[PDB]
RNA sequence: AAGAACACCAACGGCGAAAGCACUCUGCUGGGCCGACACUGACACUGAGAGACGAAAGCUAGGGGAGCGAAUGGGAUUAGAUACCCCAGUAGUCCUAGCCGUAAACGAUGGAUACUAGGCGCUGUGCGUAUCGACCCGUGCAGUGUUGUAGCUAACGCGUUAAGUAUCCCGCCUGGGGAGUACGUUCGCAAGAAUGAAACUCAAAGGAAUUGACGGGGGCCCGCACAAGCGGUGGAGCAUGUGGUUU
């Protein structure tokens, strides 16, 4: 990124550089990017549930779109802890979040105060910009992606605790060493984040057969 | 000098020996600070040896009102009686010493 | 032998003076060095003075 | 020329020609104040106003203020002095500036 | 309090004068919780500065709290310095009630024969200048212009 | 007229082995850094003893003494005040000869050497780009500060100036108190410095960090907590409870 902020990690997959700005290395990711939809291709084939992590402003609708296309399931706002290893607590708000649309339904709300109705408003309001892509899962899924490692730096590390596959954001801000799939370049603006996410929501469709 | 003192025998008698005994402490300690005194509280007990079960023990109460908005609270227990006056004569002698650099901080 | 001199002849007002007066001598800092040479500091004290001022001043 | 010396402790007024020859002065002592009173910025008042009033009655309008050292009548003092029936060209302060001369006194304790 | 936020009292006025500062008058007269022994002790009074001054007894009330009203007193502080006693003014309000604890107060100390008699000498006496309560102005005047610098 | 000390410049600053060195110049003089194409050819590191330097205080003579200030007086604060506060003030504080050789003399971290991610910016001196007028920008070397990775560490924290990874050499510790005391020895004019035990005695002493409590620590807030207002108690007489004495 910058003369203040370029990583020594990534120095095996640097080229060149520039005035100020850095130059990636596009040589050794094209292997990763054949590895990785290698391995996304094969896993979708057996049946298994994904899941992204992208809750950066400039990319929170693309990942949203990103989650329609395929049977995965997306996290647009942020981790707010144990999501993945505290999963007997998001069961309970899982559960708890799935018989509240089931709870509007019914006329009950006529009975209800006006503040309480409130609170039951706000209360289902708060889940849902939370428990939104995650309402059909049912488990707890085999590869996580990350789309940023800075603002989601808790959700790398419960995959890590869990033992799960993952990819990162393998530009020069980060560690290479957290996940054992590397893709850098992603940074960059939406086309280095359109150019790899529909890339690799791409193979996951194909992979459905 | 000029202070009144009240006694009581809260499970025992006050013999003339241990009265003396006991104008004998507070008289050194309240003497200092007599201008702000005017009475002077004291109440003894005793337990345990042969009166009740457990170690022999005596408790000595000392309260005090000053003549300035001051209340002093000590209590101590000791093995025997005029251990017990000594300890909370110490307790008083630090505590009516804190309110004059207090009232003297200026 | 003088610090600082105003040479108004007519104010427009009777406070707006010490606007000109106060703000000067403040610049120049009169009270400030005056309360520092009444008693006397070690090298300590000037350190964590001085140090104090510059951090005053840099943020 | 009118001379004035602030401090803590008390406030002089002296009134004196350009060559240095007295004509008038007075304090918050000589007023009437006594103890921490006279450090007062209100005792400045009195004070400045009392060594002026005899100077304007005895013409003289112009003037030049010679302020020397801290205190809190010093700038109550101008508002004495502001408030008369003369003007004045300088307001400057003839106050000492030691070069690391001499060796002030002890740190207090209380 | 710690509030700071007061509600404003309900000033209210007498039915025969119709007006709020004789009511606020009468309220310091009782101390055991009657009101129609009162005005026996100020309708009698009111008819008696009538019947000596030959004029009416308001305007001689209006100026008895014109003239005893200090405006300013001295109120001791010690957050800064020991034993230090300030000047501070005084609202219309509270000025107002402050003068009728002087009158009052005045009155139940002086001789006489009956409250009457001693708030009708004390309020005709306090209009023309010397008065019990003028002489107590007169001390707390004193106080702060004595101690008319800040300590 | 005298003595002593040098505001501002002044710091995230410079030099020195340290202790330390700041108003200005001038003389003599030491050390460091870099450049390179003169040369030397391992001539290196550390260092027991020994020797030199070595803040203030203090001592021995001779001068000087403005201001400030142990001691000593006086006036206050206080039960007391041989203190803190205030007014006066000797030695000393200064100079030139010499003694003393002790400090939290601290970076509480011995010196030399090789290796071990980076980020910021401060000097000194080169190189190149560049406006080739310097500047700026980009890099090398030797230093100086601040964050920080691996790793170490009981922990705090250290972290290319290591408290990391390694080699060489010197000094130093082996529970606490007794005790850095006693005897003896060396030095010193002295004051005292260095070297340095034992009897007897305890089962602890101590380090980091946590949790509460406490604080005449800080910040915020609350209650008739104070303030303000009204009316009482404490005094009088009589109800009625407790102590005490009496029985
Ligand atoms: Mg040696
Ligand atoms: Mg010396
Ligand atoms: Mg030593
Ligand atoms: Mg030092
Ligand atoms: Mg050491
Ligand atoms: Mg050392
Ligand atoms: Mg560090
Ligand atoms: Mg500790
Ligand atoms: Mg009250």
């Amino acid at each position: 990124h910058g003369t203040r902020k370029w990583n020594p990690r990534m120095s095996p997959y640097i080229s060149a550089k520039c005035k100020g700005i850095h130059i990636i290395n596009l040589t050794r990711t094209a292997r990763f990017l054949s590895e990785a939809c290698d391995l996304v291709f094969d896993a979708s084939s057996r049946g298994k549930q994904f899941l992204i992590v992208g809750t950066k402003n400039k990319a929170a609708d693309s990942v949203a779109r990103a989650a329609i296309r395929a049977r995965c399931h997306y996290v647009n706002k942020k981790w707010l802890g144990g999501m993945l290893t505290n999963w007997s607590t998001t069961e309970t708000r899982l559960h708890k979040f799935r018989d509240l649309r089931m709870e509007q339904t019914a006329g009950r709300l006529a009975r209800l105060p006006k503040r309480d109705a409130a609170v039951v408003k706000r209360q289902l309001s708060h889940l849902q910009t939370y428990l939104g892509g995650i309402k059909y899962m049912t488990g707890l899924p085999d590869i996580v992606i990350i789309v940023d490692q800075q603002e989601e730096y808790t959700a790398l590390r419960e995959c890590i605790t869990l033992g799960i596959p993952t990819i990162c954001l393998i530009d020069t801000n980060c560690n290479p060493d957290l996940a054992d799939i590397s893709i850098p370049a992603n940074d960059d603006a939406i086309a280095s984040i359109r150019l790899i996410l529909t890339k690799l929501v791409f193979a996951i469709c194909e992979g459905r057969s | 000098s000029s202070v009144k003192l009240i006694l009581q025998g809260r499970n025992l008698e006050v013999s003339d020996n241990v009265r003396s005994h006991v104008e004998d402490k507070v008289g050194k300690s309240v003497a200092k600070h007599s201008h702000l005194v005017r009475e002077v509280d004291v109440r003894l007990s005793a337990r345990g040896g042969d009166l009740s079960k457990g170690p022999k023990l005596r408790r000595c109460e000392v309260t005090l009102f000053t003549k300035r908005h001051g209340v002093i609270r000590a209590e101590e227990d000791a093995e025997s009686l005029y251990s017990s006056i000594d300890l909370v004569s110490s307790i008083i002698q630090r505590k009516l010493r804190k309110i004059k650099d207090k009232v003297s901080d200026h | 032998a003088y610090n600082v001199q105003v040479l108004v002849d007519d104010n427009e007002n009777e406070e707006r003076l010490l606007n000109r007066f106060r703000r000067e001598v403040m610049r120049a800092g009169v009270i400030q060095e005056c309360k520092r040479r009444r008693y006397f500091e070690n090298k300590q004290e000037e350190k964590k003075r001085k140090h104090r001022e510059a951090a005053k001043r840099n943020s | 020329v009118i001379h004035v010396q602030a401090s803590f402790n008390n406030t002089i007024v002296t009134v004196t020609d350009v060559r240095g020859r007295v004509v008038s002065w007075a304090s918050a002592g000589t007023c009437g104040f006594r103890g921490t009173k006279r450090g007062t910025p209100f005792a400045a008042q009195t004070a400045a106003g009392n060594a002026i009033r005899t100077v304007v009655e005895q013409g003289m309008q112009r003037a030049e203020v010679m302020i020397k050292g801290p205190g809190l009548g010093r700038d109550a003092a101008l508002r004495a002095i502001r408030r008369s029936g003369i003007l004045l060209s300088f307001v400057r302060d003839v106050t000492p500036m030691p070069h690391n001369g001499c060796r002030p006194p002890k740190k207090r304790r209380v | 309090s710690r509030r700071g936020t007061v509600e404003e009292k309900t000033a209210k006025s007498d039915p025969i004068y119709r007006n709020r500062l004789v009511n606020m008058l009468v309220n310091r007269i009782l101390k055991h919780g009657k009101k129609s022994l009162a005005y026996q002790i100020l309708y009698r009074a009111v008819k008696k500065i009538q019947q000596k001054t030959e004029t009416n007894p308001l305007s001689v009330l209006r100026q008895a709290i014109r003239g005893v009203t200090p405006d300013i007193a001295v109120k001791a502080r010690r957050v800064g310095g020991s034993t230090h006693q300030v000047p501070i003014e005084i609202g219309s309000t509270q000025g107002k009630a402050l003068a009728i604890r002087w009158l009052l107060g005045a009155a139940r100390k002086r001789p006489g024969r009956n409250m009457a008699f001693k708030l009708s000498s004390e309020l005709v006496d306090a209009a023309k200048g010397s008065g019990d309560a003028v002489r107590k102005k007169e001390e707390t005047h004193r106080m702060a212009e004595a101690n008319r610098a800040f300590a």
